[PDB]
């Protein structure tokens, strides 16, 4: 549900490019200069930070059970 | 001892004893959760 | 339920030996060698730095399962010769290969760093 | 306790917080006598809660 | 104004995801429910006979109207309290609401002494309420407000729930009716049979299925019966006829022959004339078809009295129950007899029992209104005999004691919870199947449940007519998505764009044909029906017409201004056959199509501008449905209408194939379900594989639901990082597949590498896997409660004790709290107790009944819940969590069919490369896509490195000529790669390289809750049943495998008797036992005193000691029970 840390096929850290990665969209930027921004060339990256959906922003959305 | 559960809406910390009827003290909320233990639980990161 | 540990790959077992030399008896000067807690990475090197003796006849090795992390290596060589002096050598040689290699490389990369 | 037809939250004139009283408008008149005795001492977000019917406009001299 | 080409691509999609954002993906559901509440429960109740009783005084009870409060929930204390779903689902109670209902009592006893006394909302019973409809509490609940109530705001709802289990009513099909079905069955003796299965409007009595058959040649001719209801014997329709009035033949064969000059068609209905002319009156006629029923009256006085209500209630009771309708009811029997002629003699085509046009689909708003008929009939039944008992005394008595709100309450609790649709008692006749748990393993699941139908031909059924593809299940149910086990064809998917009716009046639609030029059917003469249109309504004969053609455009005309006519009703008109049928009833399959002028669409360019601005000016689909440009057509009218399949077809070609078309397919994906849509070019692959996809998809794992903490549901499994497919379809934006997905982008590659991937098998990379690669978690909720049923015996959680517990099993209580109940975080293996429970006795005082967990599991707890049940008891859930590792054994598939589990898991060092580190995550053997051949899965690999290396996602639409393989293979030749997908790879082992360049790129594979933990299964001496004492059955019971007789009898062609033996004997239920030498019958067998003895033959002496299995001794002793004398004669 939130971005992994490494590639599950190289191993490169990609925990770090997702904020940079949403940052970058909202700037007019398409989704393949962005990831060459971030240093992303092979595609097996590209597919992590590409073909990930973000749903821990909506587990959020939930009360917790503690205040 | 204690065995303080906490509720759903609320959210708030209660004591309840055995043989008493599940209900909020503070809402009257009737579903209760329980508290994390205090035992040291081991996770190997692999 | 029947994961086995990861480091049971590389360590060895109690009671158990890292290499067992058990002599082939369809053909005379050749040998077995059945090393435990190993993969390809030591069987080729080995492999191939035996073939470029002249005096080894057969140099292979196999892995009789992956799951299992042994390794046999077969050995025939000249009757003059020894099939363990083979792979003694065939690890003297890498030895040295791999010291120079690593010291070429130290140089390499002081002179990139500096210019 | 039954269908409402319109709800009022009154808010501070000049503050704008909320007054913490509201009026229910039921659709039914028969549907508003009972929350009248049901809905006394409902416990709503953890804090106990009143409910009379409005005399603003029923009881007479009343203020 | 008009939509280019270029721009129709997306002007479609975007029609389409207007129609998802206003009705969604389980409208059928909420609509059918909606409808039922609004008006058939208030129809239902007005519709009621009022219940005269007297002893002298007397009572009516007449209901007036209902009221129908949010869903409630009432404490011990009584305060009234609202009711959640999450509060249900956790305290396992039912999510219903009451139902108010007004009551009006007036005493009459004499002299006019009347006085009436209204009981205002009356609660006469609860009915359980689907989520997310009008009446609940989730209803125009922004995405912030669910979240509060902790409620996944995707969830489409459409489903109940019943004591904690989400059930969900599957839509059943059934035949329609009201409607004239000529068949033709080769093995009987009648030749033609047209029946019609009659009903009226408002339904309150079963189906009265007529029949009307010509008998089979070989006394002249052939003759016509008619085999009416309530009677055992054929009769001849003439004296149908005369029964109803009708005695001179030629106002008979006026109502039957249209056309006198036809005399093919006299001269076939000759034979049945003359069969009967003895009888010449209508009383005759009453009274011989009396005589043929199996109630013969005595006197012919009643006989022809119960013929006279039979003709009048029974018999096509759709036409009319109330009398002087007559004439009514022979025009339409003649009409069924016109249908039977045209048959015989080829006029017509016979009908096919698969159209769909020819079914209707039962929906919880048809469904839920045949129980509360049935319920609310016993309700006014057991007030009645109360009140009878009262009155019988003289004395006033109160209604409100006399409302049994238990009848209404428990019966749809029980109907929704068990399947069985029927009442309590009839547990066998009653059709199981509907209601069935809702399925929350992923969210295409759960659509795919929401949107199933079924059809009770019987899974038992060996016929392969009604399991096949029918051309009729086009637009309407996806032709991919069903079973394949013993359910094939009967078990369906309802299509995106499918839309079942929901059901309408037909009184407006009569008036505005009233007031039309349409003439009745007893003011015309039987002269005009010659040249004249017939009109049927329902299956209602109304009346004629004489031009319909212009008739039609008028009301296709209203139909698409939302005038009178809603978009829903059906409007066929058959030309070669003069019959015009209109249809409101509910469960026509309908879906909608996008109107057509003389060569041009009427989706202009100024729609598509207001729907790209939905947000600002509400211009949805509603909008775009009254501006006349898109229709509703079912079924029954496709046969009628003439689609194009996309505007292209409607442009000018060298050879006009059509030039007269007046329908268009919004888009032809739409054909496909929820499960198969998800599929990524699924018209490049082989069907079954396509249908096998759809039959994984829902057992895929991921995020079956956003809200899932909160559930505490007895199974889920979610997959530690889902991800959006690369190469996905424009279809899955509105299944929300997008924001819930259910598999993983692997980097796959498609070649043989040790041989540990062959025969449907895959390689995974360890590495991966422990980096999160297909990683997921197995949520198991464990639930338990104390019962106070009576002082006798009660349960109460608290930590046992070795000395006051008696049933303490040898496993250590140290983890559970003094509250009886294990904390969350804490380490749960096998065999562990997680719930200490105690009931009292009558190791002393106190039995322990504690629950432990399944074997073989290794989790952890996540939380635990404490509440109360209905019953105010205390009721605890526990979920535990445990994490499951993709191992050997694990199943995984594609998009594409292409199954297999993880033959082996090897490292990213033993794996191969590319000339740059890319290893590929799975390896499949190729030798998969040839026999099945899933060409699919190749581009799906070459869209998805294209996507991949150029920032995007691929547009794997099935029917999409923008998009093939060689603008992909261009694509990929200017990122460095092999235009085919093709790249040279490296042997891990040795490094070299591999002579044949692999095949290789980004697939969208899925993980499969078959895993191996779940099904390892093993068993040495262990437990056995009850009644024979053989292993049990079941892994949780320990149970042992099945040596079926399959295996009997390869071992006897083995010759192995040992083994056989061993097998069935020794290793199965070896027993002993004494029988007497002289009867052979089980002696009396003591071996603690070494006494033999055979109270028959009393001897003592001649026993002999057999070995054989349990097994049989108990088959003897259940032969014994028979007087059967089975004598082991051991010489
Ligand atoms: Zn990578
Ligand atoms: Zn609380
Ligand atoms: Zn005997």
């Amino acid at each position: 549900m939130i971005i992994p840390v490494r590639c599950f096929t190289c191993g490169k850290i990609v925990g770090n490019k997702w904020e940079a990665y949403l940052g970058l969209l909202q700037a007019e930027y398409t989704e393949g200069d962005a990831l060459d921004a971030l240093g992303l060339k092979r595609y097996c990256c590209r597919r992590m930070l590409l073909a990930h959906v973000d749903l821990i922003e909506k587990l959020l959305n939930y009360a917790p059970l503690e205040k | 001892q204690p065995m303080i559960y906490i509720c759903g809406e609320c959210h708030t910390e209660n004591e309840i004893k055995s043989r008493d009827p599940i209900r909020c003290r503070e809402c009257g909320y009737r579903i209760m959760y329980k508290k994390r233990t205090k035992r040291l639980v081991v996770f190997d990161a692999r | 339920m029947n994961a086995p540990p990861a480091f049971e790959s590389f360590l060895l077992f109690e009671g158990e030996k890292k290499i067992t030399i058990n002599k082939d008896t369809k053909v005379p000067n050749a040998c077995l060698f059945t090393i435990n807690k190993e993969d390809h990475t030591l069987g080729n090197i080995i492999k191939s730095q035996l073939l470029k003796d002249p005096q080894v006849l057969f140099a292979g090795y196999k892995v009789p399962h992956p799951l299992e992390h042994k390794i046999i290596i077969r050995v025939q060589t000249t009757p003059d010769y020894s099939p363990q002096e083979a792979f003694t050598n065939a690890i003297t040689d890498l030895i040295s290969e791999l010291s120079l290699l690593e010291e070429r490389f130290r140089v390499a990369i002081k002179d990139k760093q500096e210019g | 306790y039954g269908p409402i037809k319109r709800i009022h939250m009154v808010y501070s004139k000049r503050s704008g917080k909320p007054r913490g009283y509201a009026f229910i408008e039921y659709e039914h008149e028969r549907d508003m006598h009972s929350a009248y005795k049901h809905a006394d001492g409902k416990k709503i977000d953890g804090r106990r809660v009143l409910v009379d019917v409005e005399r603003g406009r029923t009881v007479k001299g009343w203020r | 104004d008009e939509i280019t080409p270029d721009l129709w691509q997306e002007a479609c999609w975007i029609v389409i995801s207007s129609y998802f954002d206003e009705k969604g993906l389980v409208r059928q559901q909420l609509d059918s429910f909606d409808e039922f509440i609004q008006m058939s429960v208030q129809r239902i109740v007005e519709d009621a006979p009022p219940i005269d009783l007297q002893a002298p005084p007397r009572y009516l009870l007449k209901f007036e109207q209902i009221y129908l409060s949010k869903p409630t929930h009432w404490e011990r204390d009584g305060a009234p309290s609202p009711m959640m779903p999450n509060e249900a689902r956790l305290r396992n109670l039912t999510y219903s609401a009451p139902l108010y209902v007004d009551i009006t009592k007036t005493v009459i006893k004499e002299g006019e002494e009347q006085l009436q006394t209204q009981h205002q909302k009356t609660f006469i019973g609860k009915i359980p309420i689907m989520l997310r409809s009008t009446y609940c509490l989730l209803n125009g609940l922004t995405d912030r407000d669910l979240c509060e109530l902790n409620e996944c705001p995707l969830d489409p709802g459409g489903y109940f729930i019943i004591n904690g289990s989400e059930k969900v009513l599957i839509a059943q099909e059934k035949m329609a009716t009201n409607t004239v079905y000529v068949f033709a069955k080769k093995d009987s003796k009648y030749a033609y049979t047209g029946e019609c299965r009659s009903c009226l409007e408002n339904s309150s009595r079963p189906t009265s299925t007529i029949w009307v058959s010509m008998l089979a040649r070989g006394a002249i001719g052939q003759r016509i019966v008619a085999t009416l209801p309530y009677i055992k014997q054929e009769v001849p329709i003439i004296i149908v006829f005369r029964a109803l009035g009708f005695v001179s033949d030629r106002d008979i064969l006026e109502h039957i022959i249209y056309d006198f000059e036809d005399p093919e068609m006299m001269e076939m209905v000759k034979p049945s004339l003359d069969e009967a002319f003895v009888i010449q009156e209508q009383n005759v006629a009453l009274n011989f078809i009396g005589s043929r029923g199996a109630k013969p009256g005595v006197t012919k006085e009643k006989r022809i009295k119960y013929a006279k209500e039979v003709l009048q209630k029974e018999m096509l009771p759709h036409v009319g129950v109330s009398d002087f309708c007559e004439t009514k009811k022979a025009y339409f029997l003649g009409y069924m007899v016109h249908r039977l002629l045209l048959a015989a003699l080829g006029r017509r085509e016979l009908d096919d029992r698969d159209h769909y046009g020819n079914k209707r689909l039962d929906l919880a708003g048809p469904l839920l209104a045949f129980l509360f008929r049935g319920m609310f009939k016993n309700l006014l039944k057991e007030v009645r005999i109360y009140a009878q008992k009262f009155i019988d005394r003289g004395k006033d008595f109160n209604l409100e004691l006399a409302i049994k709100t238990r009848i209404i309450s428990d019966g749809l609790k029980y109907s929704l919870a068990t399947g069985n649709w029927g009442d309590q008692k009839k547990a066998h006749q009653a059709r199981a199947g509907v209601s069935q748990v809702l399925n929350r393993l992923t969210f295409a699941s759960t659509l795919s449940h929401l949107r199933r139908l079924n059809s009770p031909i019987g899974r038992d059924g060996k016929l392969a007519k009604p399991r096949q593809l029918h051309n009729t299940l086009w637009g309407m149910v996806c032709p991919a998505e069903t079973p394949e086990g013993h359910a094939v064809g009967l078990v369906k998917n309802l299509a995106l764009m499918a839309y079942i009716s929901v059901g309408s009046q037909p009184s407006p639609i009569l008036e505005f044909l009233e007031e039309w030029s349409m003439e009745n059917l007893e003011e015309i003469s039987p002269a005009a029906i010659a040249d004249a249109t017939k009109i049927f309504v329902n299956g209602c004969w109304v009346g004629i017409h004489k031009d319909p053609e212009q008739l039609m455009n008028t009301l296709r005309k209203l139909r698409r201004q939302m005038d009178i006519i809603v978009s829903e009703v059906s409007m066929i008109r058959d030309i070669r056959e003069r019959e015009i049928r209109i249809y409101t009833d509910a469960g026509r399959i309908c879906r909608p199509l996008l109107i057509v002028e003389k060569q041009k669409l009427l989706l202009k360019k100024r729609h598509i501008d207001q729907l790209k601005e939905r947000e600002y000016n509400n211009y949805s689909w509603q909008d775009l449905v009254a501006s006349g440009v898109v229709e509703y057509i079912d079924t029954l009218e496709e046969e009628t209408v003439m689609l194009a399949m996309t505007p292209d077809d409607l442009q000018e070609k060298e050879v006009a194939y059509c030039s007269t078309y007046t329908h268009c397919e919004i888009h032809p994906s739409m054909i496909l379900g929820v499960c198969a849509s998800i599929i990524p070019f699924p018209d490049h692959n082989q069907s079954p594989r396509n249908t096998y996809q759809s039959a994984m998809g829902k057992q895929a794992m991921g995020v079956y639901i956003t809200n899932f903490h909160v559930r505490m549901d007895t199974l889920a499994h979610v997959l530690y990082y889902p991800q959006k497919p690369l190469v996905t379809t424009r279809s899955m934006e509105y299944l929300r597949f997008r924001e819930l997905p259910a598999g993983i982008n692997s980097i796959v590659a498609i070649a043989s590498y040790t041989g540990y991937n062959q025969e449907d098998s895959v390689i995974m990379n360890r590495s991966a896997v422990d980096r999160g690669f297909f990683r997921s978690v197995f949520y198991r909720s464990y639930k338990e409660q104390e019962s106070k049923k009576g002082f006798d015996q009660e349960e109460v959680f608290e930590k046992p004790t070795r000395e006051t517990c008696q049933g303490m099993r040898h496993a250590i209580y140290d983890k559970l709290d003094d509250d009886g109940l294990i904390a969350p975080g804490v380490r749960v293996s096998g065999d562990d107790v997680i719930i200490g429970k105690t009931v009292t006795l009558p190791r002393y005082t106190k039995r322990d009944c504690s629950t432990f967990l399944r074997t073989s599991e290794t989790g952890i707890v996540d939380q635990v819940m404490v509440t109360l049940n209905q019953e105010g008891y205390k009721f605890c859930k526990i979920r535990v969590r445990s994490v499951r590792i993709p191992q050997i054994g694990d199943k995984f598939a594609s998009r594409h069919g292409q199954k297999g589990t993880c033959g082996i898991q090897y490292r990213q060092e033993d794996m191969p490369f590319t000339c740059e580190g890319i290893t590929p995550d799975i390896i499949i053997n190729p030798h998969a896509i040839p026999s099945r051949m899933t060409i699919g899965h190749l581009i799906e690999c070459l869209q998805g490195k294209v996507s991949a290396n150029k920032g995007e996602i691929g547009d794997a639409t099935p029917f999409n000529d923008a998009v093939n393989v060689q603008k992909i293979s261009n694509l990929l030749s200017d990122y460095g790669y092999h235009l085919r997908g093709n790249e040279v790879l490296y042997n891990g082992f040795t490094g070299r390289k591999i002579t044949s360049q692999i095949f290789i790129g980004p697939t969208y594979y899925q993980r499969l809750k078959h895993m191996v933990d779940d099904k390892i299964h093993s068993r040495a001496r262990g437990p056995i049943q009850i009644l024979n004492r053989q292993p049990m059955e079941g892994r949780s019971r320990d149970g042992g495998l099945r040596f079926g007789e399959m295996e009997r009898d390869c071992q006897i062609a083995h010759g192995a008797a040992q083994f056989l033996r061993e097998r069935l004997f020794e290793a199965s239920d070896p027993y002993q036992v004494h029988v007497c030498n002289l009867c052979g019958i089980m002696a009396i067998a003591n071996t603690r005193t070494h006494t033999y003895e055979c109270r028959g033959c009393r001897n003592k002496t001649q026993i002999s000691l057999v070995r054989m299995p349990y097994a049989c001794k108990l088959l003897f002793q259940e032969l014994m029970s028979m007087s059967i004398a089975p004598r082991m004669m051991s010489v």
